[PDB]
């Protein structure tokens, strides 16, 4: 809106509203991360149990 | 040989990227779940013995 | 190229009107009137109960499934209690999703229904049509939900979707505020906001404004305007543009919207986007949406005229005399409409705006008058408009075709049909907004 009235145009009013649309892009990016890394944590925990149960089941069959 | 300016003069429509309402992106799957090929072994060597080996 | 029917009619003077950016000659015809496109719609005669999804979040040990469609308890699935490492198959989210796809094509051979990344999506033949789509989990619902073409909310979609699915929001049941359409994009994995199904688009490309091009080779085309169809909603969400029932009767130019003033309506296109009169999309009001504002007034009144300028756009009907200014941004917020003067302008007057000055004719029985209204800043300076043929009120025929003029030579010529072989000359000159000279005259070439 506002550089469709400016009256100027050219590559640095574009180049405004291209830095404007990457700020949003990178912090959607950063959104869709933080989802990975607690994914990552969850199935870290999730392996650290079942391996923990394994271990258990050995103890439970060796006698 | 000239080229038209009324495009240059507005948004020229269809050239890099045009931007509506998206919403609701969720991201992506996820790589499959927590594989328990370990546990499922051991479980197996244990009823394998429980059953055969334990008289 | 196009036809050429838009430019018609024995008085193309009097039903003609154009401005002219550059490269385009923007052409509009009074008497013709838009109409919308009847043949162009998005899914002509959609049913929304033809297909749905069963999306699965995830499985719980010891719980049961059950899908139910069409009064049919088609699947049943029961998970182990959990004991079995080998149960880890049995509560994986898509090897679920394959076995109630598995257990609704044994119980519904006819139908056909395929695994999704996420879903299982149902898709009944054409003769026949969904009529109940419930599922019982037994886990609040947090396993399986059922998804059809309703959502209430927004955040009830799946995250994954066939590539075409279409879904309304609704979300009150009860009010229009949140009516709107989204479509799953396979590809992107994004949900768009689309336009809703069995609704029209376009106004037929043709009763609209066309446009004089300068070619590449420079010479010119004559064709319709590329416009934008309807993006998101329905009739009943994104409403018609205000001209689509009636004629438009000017084209200007202001704060760089491409605008028209069709009837009490003043409509105005996107900031930048001249052939987009649609709104963005109905999440959250937008800056550069279009424009397209009716005046509200005692009397209902037939806007004719509209002269633009750097800030301001006068706008004039038959006793009527509004300023369309915005202070800042023209954003449909900020935009103010003010009513300044009520002098009578007659029909076939044709302003021309030399700087501040705006030159206009009002026929009387027998010989024009020639009249001058001026374009303060100060609203609350305003003054009606002057009778600068008022020494000399005969000396224009009553037939003025043309009043166009110069701004650095000072002079305003006035063509008249009446006795077109005269050129009525006007040359003023102004002094910190005094008049100093005013000569009245006509060169007569034969």
């Amino acid at each position: 809106a506002a550089i469709g009235e400016s009256m100027l145009e050219g590559s640095s009013m574009d180049r405004i509203k291209r830095v404007t649309e990457g700020q949003f892009i990178r912090e959607a990016n950063m959104v869709t991360e933080n989802y990975r890394r607690d994914y990552q944590a969850i199935f870290a925990q999730q392996l650290g149990g079942t391996q923990s149960a394994a271990s258990q089941i050995d103890e439970i069959y060796k006698s | 040989m000239s080229k038209i300016e009324s495009a240059l003069q507005a948004a020229q429509p269809g050239l890099s990227r045009l931007r509506g309402g998206a919403g609701g992106m969720g991201y992506r799957a996820a790589t499959t779940q927590a594989e328990q090929p370990r546990s499922s072994l051991l479980d197996t060597i244990g009823r394998f013995a429980k059953a055969g080996a334990d008289m | 190229p196009n036809g050429s029917n838009y430019i018609k009619t024995a008085n193309p003077r009097n039903d003609l009107r154009m401005v002219t950016v550059a490269d385009y000659t923007f052409i509009v015809n009074r008497n013709v009137v838009a109409q919308k496109n009847t043949k162009s719609v998005n899914l002509p005669n959609y049913n929304p109960n033809q297909d749905g999804l069963i999306n699965v979040r995830g499985g719980q040990y010891g719980r049961e499934l059950i899908v139910h469609i069409n009064g049919k308890d088609v699947a049943k699935y029961k998970i182990p209690d959990g004991s079995q490492p080998e149960h880890v198959n049995n509560t994986d989210a898509q090897w679920l999703a394959e076995e109630l796809a598995k257990q609704m094509r044994t119980n519904l051979s006819d139908w056909t229904v395929n695994v999704g990344q996420g879903f299982i999506h149902v898709t009944a033949p054409s003769g026949q049509q969904i009529d109940s789509f419930t599922t019982k989990d037994g886990y609040a619902d947090q396993l399986i939900n059922p998804v059809t073409h309703y959502a209430q909310s927004f955040s009830k979609l799946p995250p994954n979707a066939p590539n075409g699915y279409m879904v309304k929001i609704v979300g009150d049941a009860s009010k229009s505020a949140d009516q709107y359409y989204v479509r799953y994009d396979a590809e992107r994995k994004v949900w768009t906001e689309t336009l809703g199904w069995n609704t029209e688009d376009q106004v037929l490309w043709e009763t609209m404004p066309h446009a004089l091009v300068r070619a590449a080779d420079g010479n010119f085309d004559f064709k319709w305007l590329e416009w934008s169809p309807k993006s998101w909603g329905d009739v009943d969400t994104n409403p018609w543009p205000s001209f689509v029932g009636s004629s438009i009767n000017d084209v200007f130019f202001f704060r760089n919207r491409l605008g028209f003033l069709s009837g009490e309506n003043i409509i105005l296109s996107r900031t930048a986007k001249y052939f987009n009169f649609y709104p963005a999309s109905i999440a959250n009001l937008s800056d550069d949406d279009p424009i397209d504002v009716a005046v509200s007034t005692n009397r209902i009144a037939i806007l004719k005229y509209a002269v633009p300028f750097s800030e301001e756009l006068l706008i004039w009907s038959d006793e009527a005399q509004f300023v369309l200014t915005a202070s800042g941004t023209l954003t449909s917020k900020s935009v103010e409409l003010n009513l300044t003067t009520q002098f009578d302008v007659q029909d076939r007057a044709r302003p021309f705006g030399i700087g501040r000055n705006v030159y206009f004719a009002s026929p009387r029985s027998s010989f024009t008058s020639i009249h001058r209204y001026y374009a303060v800043q100060d609203v609350s300076s305003v003054k009606n408009a002057e009778d600068i043929t008022s020494h000399v009120p005969n000396y224009i025929p009553n037939g003025v075709f043309s009043i166009c003029g110069s701004g650095t030579e000072n002079f305003c010529s006035v063509l008249s049909h009446g006795d077109p072989s005269k050129i009525f000359m006007y040359k003023f000159l102004y002094l910190n907004e005094e008049l100093r000279q005013q000569s009245w005259s006509h060169w007569d070439f034969g």
